[PDB]
């Protein structure tokens, strides 16, 4: 009833470059309760040195924070933010879109 | 706009965050364990002297201790459940508005008003009787409203002023084009990101020539860490007419020479 549940964005700093230093982003809001836990994963796997931002709130009292870690991208390696809060059954998975490319040689 | 926010956790496993902020832009943060005030940029000090400092830090410390303190004690009588939390806004502004709301379990509950803590109507007895508590005191009242009144509109006056230079940069925004994730059966989604602009303030659209396509779908403005912002912008489209196609983006650093990108290359794939 008074429980809200997060907004999850994923995003790159810079376009997708294998080989080339990049930040990703994981950007969560409009939650509450403020207990949250949210980890980058690549390849399934968690990332172990992660940033946020401090927790903050907007006008409708819900919280909101950005995750994000520097990161160099290679074309066999996909990233992802799973985020677990009270409002969500399971923990909840949301992939870092980006083209790749050769589609086909 | 300037305010300091007030995040308090109880599970009595507990949190208080104490942080001060021009609206977006984070300026300071309360260091819960050297009971200082951390300026985050050079010019978070405004035009105030390192003993007017001292004085804040103190009025800091105590009013922020004695409110968990005081929060915690009359948590039984005021019917506050564990777990909850309690959130705070407060501070100044139009032309010298200022104000300070309290939500209990993220939903409006009390305000301070001119000289006195009023309590939210559908906030309930429960609301009215914790201004009885917030009110037993009318000289620390007085001092909320002062800090409110008067210590507030002269800090965002020399705030803004110190900080005019980072607050008015220029960043030009960069800018990349991908295929988006879940088209409809025979449509693509073309997808626009802008990234690393400042300030916020964005224009972005998908063209056919210079016929803006209304389809354009832009996304939340989203947040760096470095400060600057990001926009996600797609368009749905049949496959058949994603030739043409190209995204153009506006922002005040540019200058008029707004970046445009064209779907091409191997995005068609050609
Ligand atoms: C990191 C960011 C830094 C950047 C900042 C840069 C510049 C910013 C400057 C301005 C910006 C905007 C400023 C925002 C304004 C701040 C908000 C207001 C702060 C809290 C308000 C009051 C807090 C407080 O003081 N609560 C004290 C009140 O105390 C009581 O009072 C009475 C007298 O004293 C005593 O009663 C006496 O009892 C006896 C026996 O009965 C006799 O009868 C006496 O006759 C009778 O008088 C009581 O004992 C005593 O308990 C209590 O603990 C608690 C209430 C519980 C909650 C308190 C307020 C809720 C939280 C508000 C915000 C908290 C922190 C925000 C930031 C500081
Ligand atoms: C700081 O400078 C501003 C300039 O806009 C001024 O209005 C304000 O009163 C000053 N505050 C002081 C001197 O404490």
């Amino acid at each position: 009833a008074i429980q809200r549940t997060p907004k999850i964005q994923v995003y790159s700093r810079h376009p997708a470059e294998n080989g080339k230093s990049n930040f990703l982003n994981c950007y969560v809001s409009g939650f509450h309760p403020s207990d949250i836990e949210v980890d980058l994963l690549k390849n399934g796997e968690r990332i172990e040195k992660v940033e946020h931002s401090d927790l903050s709130f907007s006008k409708d009292w819900s919280f909101y924070l950005l995750y994000y870690t520097e990161f160099t991208p290679t074309e066999k390696d996909e990233y992802a933010c799973r985020v677990n809060h009270v409002t969500l059954s399971q923990p909840k998975i949301v992939k870092w879109d980006r083209d790749m490319g050769s589609l086909v040689p | 706009s300037f305010h300091v926010t007030w995040i308090a956790s109880f599970y009595n496993w507990k949190q208080n965050l104490v942080s001060g902020w021009l609206s977006d832009l984070q300026t300071h943060t309360w260091d819960s364990n050297s009971s200082t005030i951390v300026f985050l940029w050079p010019w978070s000090r405004g035009n105030f002297s390192n003993e007017e400092w001292k004085e804040l830090e103190t009025l800091f410390r105590i009013r922020t201790i004695r409110s968990f303190e005081g929060i915690r004690r009359y948590a039984h009588e005021l019917q506050f459940e564990y777990p909850f939390e309690i959130q705070v806004t407060g501070g100044c502004e139009k032309v010298s508005g200022s104000f300070l709301q309290l939500a209990y379990q993220g939903s409006d509950f009390v305000s301070f008003q001119n000289n006195s803590w009023l309590p939210y109507p559908v906030a309930g007895n429960m609301a009215k009787h914790f201004c009885k508590v917030l009110n037993q005191n009318q000289h620390e009242n007085d001092i909320t409203h002062n800090l409110l009144s008067d210590t507030c509109p002269r800090f965002i006056l020399g705030l803004l002023d110190a900080g005019k230079a980072h607050l008015q940069r220029q960043v030009k925004p960069e800018a990349w084009l991908s295929h988006g994730p879940s088209p409809g059966p025979g449509h693509l989604q073309l997808v626009c990101h802008v990234s690393g602009f400042y300030p916020k303030p964005v224009w972005v659209m998908w063209m056919r020539g210079e016929q803006e396509q209304q389809g354009t779908q832009r996304g939340d403005i989203l947040p760096s860490a470095d400060g600057t912002w990001y926009l996600r912008a797609t368009l749905e489209v049949a496959a058949g007419e994603a030739a043409d196609l190209s995204c153009r983006v506006k922002h005040s650093s540019l200058e008029g020479q707004d970046i445009v990108l064209y779907w091409e290359g191997s995005l068609v794939p050609r």
